[PDB]
């Protein structure tokens, strides 16, 4: 299931669109999988 | 071959900037080539009219 989630983020991340990522300040940046899967499509 | 940018240092075996110094060499290159036969064709006997 969850990998099945994250099939279809990835998917819809690749093409070029402009991707919107978002962060809660308790969580650590690194640790946040938006800002990690933002940084793995868009280096 | 395709390659990503996970590693902005070196792709191929080639290094950062002697690949960015390609890619202006191969623009130059098919540019060239470009001119060189446009010049002809417009000298060519085809245009005269």
């Amino acid at each position: 299931l969850k990998r099945k989630i994250t099939e279809l983020c990835d998917k819809y991340i690749r093409g070029p669109n402009i991707i919107l990522a978002i962060s809660a300040a308790d969580t650590d940046l690194a640790n946040s999988t938006a800002l990690q899967a933002s940084r793995r499509v868009d280096p | 071959i395709i390659v990503e940018g996970d590693h902005p240092s070196g792709a191929g075996g080639f290094s950062a900037a002697l690949l960015a110094r390609g890619r202006e060499a191969v623009f130059l290159r098919d540019r060239a080539d470009i001119l060189s036969l446009r010049i002809q064709a417009a000298k060519s006997r085809q245009c005269k009219t």
